[PDB]
């Protein structure tokens, strides 16, 4: 629902940190205006509604199959702030050179995601080791009966890539939805039989 | 969005707790507290003194900013140290 996102930064920093502290340390001792920016937006906000012509589409289709070497959630929104700017500094018509700063500033919005709930990763792992202990302990034991400390010292120590209370309960929910297994409390279980 | 704090910690100690001890009950037996050579002063008076200080504001020189530049940054260097 929102386009673009971005985060400030922040580190040690002392050649900007320094400079920083210049600009505080003035503003304490001793065309830039109130008004005429004010109406010059509000007349140039609904008197002229500016028109787009191929000479942007051709780099805009451009831009997108680069791209995809969203979906079109980007796509929307990249034309109306490119549209925009052209209807700020040339308050006339279109402009075909506006989309190098509209790809400016949406590779800057995708800096943010270099490094579960849009990634995958960790779920293209996660799912399958859990389908593994499952069977194995479905064929040793003749029943579907397993019980609570069992599962802690069995699971949360063949691998330490995954956390140890944070994801298991939530690892459970899905196999109750799964045709597998049922809760009975902090305690006794029971699971699939063929 | 704030500047500074305090704390009030108890730690036992042999020599301040009677010193305590003597300082609460010595306002039994009398009913009065002064001592330790400080003339009491009237509340009047640095009111005054305040009402008097909050009219002169002064504006520094160009020489405290120059040394809070260099207090920032070491300021900066030790808290940018810790990071627990």
């Amino acid at each position: 629902r929102f386009d673009l996102v971005y985060l400030v930064l922040d580190k040690v920093d002392e050649k900007n940190d320094r400079e920083l502290a210049k600009h505080l340390t003035n503003l304490y001792l001793e065309v830039l205006p109130v008004e005429f920016l004010t109406m010059y937006i509000s007349y140039a906000k609904e008197h002229i509604h500016p028109i787009i012509t191929e000479a942007a589409k051709t780099e805009l289709v451009r831009a997108y199959v680069g791209m995809r070497k969203a979906t079109t959630r980007q796509l929307e929104s990249m034309i109306r702030l490119a549209e925009a700017h052209a209807k700020m500094k040339l308050k006339n018509v279109v402009e075909l050179e506006d989309v190098q700063e509209a790809v400016r500033l949406i590779r800057s919005a995708i800096k943010d995601y270099a490094t579960q709930t849009g990634k995958s990763v960790i779920q293209r792992k996660l799912q399958e080791d859990l389908s593994r202990e499952i069977m194995n302990v479905l064929k040793d034991q003749a029943s579907d009966s397993m019980s609570f400390n069992e599962l802690i010292k069995q699971i949360n120590e063949h691998s330490q890539d995954r956390v140890e209370s944070s994801d298991i309960q939530e690892a459970l929910s899905r196999l109750q939805q799964e045709d597998k297994v049922i809760v009975l409390g902090e305690g006794v279980r029971r699971s699939v039989r063929l | 969005r704030f500047d500074i704090l305090f704390l009030m910690l108890d730690i036992p100690s042999r020599d301040d707790d009677e010193k305590l001890a003597e300082h609460v009950t010595y306002v039994h037996m009398h009913n009065k507290q002064p001592d330790l050579d400080f003339t009491p002063v009237e509340p009047s008076k640095m009111r005054e003194y305040i009402a008097y200080a909050k009219t002169k504001r002064p504006v520094m020189s160009e020489a405290v900013n120059d040394y809070v530049v260099q207090a920032y940054i070491r300021l900066r260097q030790d808290s940018k140290r810790e990071m627990d």
